[PDB]
């Protein structure tokens, strides 16, 4: 996430909105989870992802070196 | 007075067996928790309206209401319904009865039929003619007000009395308070039980809650939001508009005419620029017949055109039936076509004290052609000879597409109210929505803008040339939020 | 494929599915109920 | 014309018949008409009620308009049949559930 955005998405995040693009009875309801949710759980799972490896998934994120991370 | 009608003031809506289901209903019912008139009789026999349709409650120890008046005025003057119950004979009359200046009992006729801790509930409705009472007679322990629960009515009389009843007044017996509450078309859910007998019910119009009630069709709501309905805004007053020009349209020059034209050289006049009232065509006894095949005749006064035409000729009296739409015949195929989309009518009147004599002047012979060993014939008329008269044909074309109206019948035009949801009406097309300015240049030529569902855009003022925007007043789907009824009968609203 | 759905179905508003006309209330404004009532069903049972 | 279905005060020039319960029959209750199962019923009429429904809206139970009982209308059985076979190839013998 960047923190100097309105919304706390990625760089990446970013390309990808923006790339992608009545009175007869016809509306569109919001969804539950807005973009701003949703950025921020693929941010929790990143930041698991990242931090604790695969052991946020089964229990608690258990803290491990990133290099150690990747030698498993 | 006024007290709390409750849940009181339901009846059993049809003579037909239901039971252990939720089943759903709409008739003229009593309003869930709604007012009704509160009146006394210690130490109160006044005349009250009758509306659509009444409910009527009583309490007594004594017996003291014994009868009812339905009619107009209660003077003799019109036919009113007595309803008296005295001791044990219960008698009905629908005579013009004189009624006393201020009816009561001491302790061209069409009808007759001879028979607090008393809760005794009516009601009253007049559909079509058809006096019809329901009622419930149910042991109480109350003084004060109307007794809070709920028990169904029986349907128990239909009197097919063909009476206007717009009022309505009570007797009393004089040597029992009594309520009066308006009927009105609810829609209810009813829970009838394993006896058939209605054990609880449900107003749908009463709360957000009994809207979600009625459009689940259950007693018990589950915790959720529920989409029970669309919100949306009402119009305040309707807009007419119309070209403001009191010319009248020359038809009496059409059908008043000294000389029809033979139908092989049929006339053809234009109406325009001015104002068509159909109602003096249309109400005139002098027309054998006036047979419309575009549009009712009757909505001719408000619906207007871009031109009209009248086709003016002679034909012999069975050939009327052949000046029609999708019409085959030797008139219909050889001498005078109408497209089989024609829109309009076809007005005509024999000529036998005109145009016969014998009178050889009538000559016969695409949609609107003018055809101008022979192929041609002539009629001779005589005063001596139905289906063998003359006849006055006058066909009216009228154009109806979307364009600058130049026919627009005798109705006055309002003012027009921006940016506010109204009923409008511009040259005979309708619609619902907050007429706005503009900035939608239409071109001279054009009178009406469309969406893509071919609904209106925009218009053009017919009596301004300026450009109104029509956006359809605020709407939505209403939601009912509620935790189940279980935890709570409180809700909010999306 | 949302987009063309939805615009699909404010397009068919537009047809007159064997009626005098698309536009309710223009058959409303024409006619009386016994004739109008047999122009709606068939727009009815087309938008339906 | 009123033909709500209510009891009937004008019925046309037409003999009845005696009715007859547990049987599959025809009937035709003051021009109502249907087949099925005429039984008796505990079915506690109101004394304005002429007809019960169900929620198809057909007829559920009548009252008889000579006798004022309740008789309730269950349609006679009926099922799908299936034709268990061996292949024809195999044989032309089938049995029928
Ligand atoms: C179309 C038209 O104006 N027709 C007129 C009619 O209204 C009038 O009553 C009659 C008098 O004889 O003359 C003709
Ligand atoms: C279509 C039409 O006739 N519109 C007239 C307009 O020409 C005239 O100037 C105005 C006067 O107030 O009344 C309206
Ligand atoms: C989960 C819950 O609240 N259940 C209650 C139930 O225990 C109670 O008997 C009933 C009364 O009708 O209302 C509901
Ligand atoms: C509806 C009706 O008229 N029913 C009559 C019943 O009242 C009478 O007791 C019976 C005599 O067998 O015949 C039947
Ligand atoms: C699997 C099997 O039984 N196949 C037989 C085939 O061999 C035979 O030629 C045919 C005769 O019509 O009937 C079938
Ligand atoms: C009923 O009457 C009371 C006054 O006693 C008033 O405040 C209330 O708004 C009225 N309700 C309705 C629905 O008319
Ligand atoms: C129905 O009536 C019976 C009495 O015959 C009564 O006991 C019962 O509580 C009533 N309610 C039902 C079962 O619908």
């Amino acid at each position: 996430p960047d923190p100097s955005k309105p919304s706390k998405r990625s760089f990446i995040e970013d390309l990808l909105f923006n790339k992608v693009t009545k009175f007869n009875g016809l509306t569109v309801l919001p969804p539950l989870l807005t973009d701003e949710m949703i950025a921020q759980y693929t941010s929790a799972l990143l930041a698991g992802t990242i931090t604790s490896g695969w052991t946020f998934g089964a229990g608690a994120a258990l803290q491990i070196p990133f290099a150690m991370q990747m030698a498993y | 007075a006024y007290t709390n009608s409750f849940t009181r003031g339901v009846y059993y809506p049809d003579k037909v067996f239901r039971s252990s289901v939720l089943h759903s209903t709409q008739d003229l019912f009593l309003p869930f928790f709604s007012n009704v008139t509160w009146f006394h009789a210690i130490h109160d026999n006044p005349v009250l309206p009758f509306n659509d349709g009444v409910y009527f409650a009583s309490t007594e120890k004594s017996n003291i209401i014994r009868g009812w008046i339905f009619g107009t005025t209660l003077d003799s003057k019109t036919q009113s319904l007595l309803i008296v119950n005295n001791a044990t004979n219960v008698v009905i009359k629908v005579c013009e009865f004189q009624f006393c200046n201020d009816p009561f009992l001491g302790v061209n006729c069409t009808f007759e039929y001879v028979s607090f801790k008393n809760l005794r509930e009516f009601v009253f409705k007049n559909i079509d003619g058809y006096f019809k009472i329901y009622s419930k007679h149910t042991p109480i322990n109350l003084v004060r007000d109307l007794p809070q629960g709920f028990s169904a009515l029986e349907p128990l009389v239909d009197l097919p009395i063909g009476i206007n009843i717009t009022r309505f007044q009570t007797l009393l017996a004089l040597h029992a308070a009594y309520y009066v509450g308006y009927l009105q078309p609810r829609t209810f859910l009813l829970k009838y039980n394993e006896n058939g007998t209605i054990t609880d019910a449900v107003d749908c119009a009463l709360d957000p809650l009994s809207e979600t009630k009625c459009t689940l069709k259950s007693f018990t709501v589950e915790k959720g939001i529920y989409q029970t309905s669309n919100f949306r805004v009402q119009p305040t007053e309707s807009i007419v508009r119309f070209p403001n020009i009191t010319n009248l349209c020359p038809f009496g020059e059409v059908f008043n005419a000294t000389r029809f034209a033979s139908v092989y050289a049929w006339n053809r006049k234009r109406i325009s620029n001015c104002v068509a009232d159909y109602s003096v065509l249309y109400n005139s006894a002098s027309f054998s017949t006036f047979k419309c095949y575009g549009v009712s005749p009757t909505k001719l006064n408000d619906l207007c055109f871009t031109n009209v035409y009248a086709d003016s000729f002679v034909i012999r009296g069975d050939e009327v039936r052949q000046i029609a739409p999708g019409q085959t015949g030797k008139i219909a195929d050889y001498n005078y076509k109408l497209p089989d989309d024609f829109t309009g009518c076809v007005i005509a009147w024999n000529s036998n004290n005109l145009d016969s004599k014998g009178n050889y002047n009538y000559l016969y012979r695409k949609p609107f052609e003018r055809d101008i060993y022979f192929p041609l014939q002539s009629y001779g008329f005589q005063p001596t000879n139905v289906g063998y008269q003359p006849y006055r044909v006058v066909v009216l074309s009228f154009e109806l597409l979307h364009a600058p109206a130049t026919v627009c019948g005798p109705k006055k035009s309002t003012n027009l109210v921006k940016n506010k949801c109204v009923n409008f009406n511009f040259n005979g097309l309708t619609g619902t929505g907050v007429l706005t300015e503009s900035n939608k240049k239409f071109l001279p030529f054009q009178q009406f803008g469309r969406d893509i569902a071919d609904t209106t855009d925009a218009v053009r003022d017919p009596q301004t040339l300026e450009i109104l925007d029509i956006t359809p007043c605020s709407f939505g789907g209403v939601s009912v939020i509620t935790p189940g009824t279980n935890t709570s009968n409180q809700v909010a609203v999306l | 494929q949302n987009a063309q759905a939805l615009n699909t179905l404010v397009k068919q508003l537009s047809s007159n599915f064997g009626a005098i006309s698309s536009v309710l209330n223009d058959i409303l404004s024409r006619l009386d109920p016994p004739e109008a009532e047999v122009q709606i069903d068939r727009l009815i049972t087309g938008r339906l």
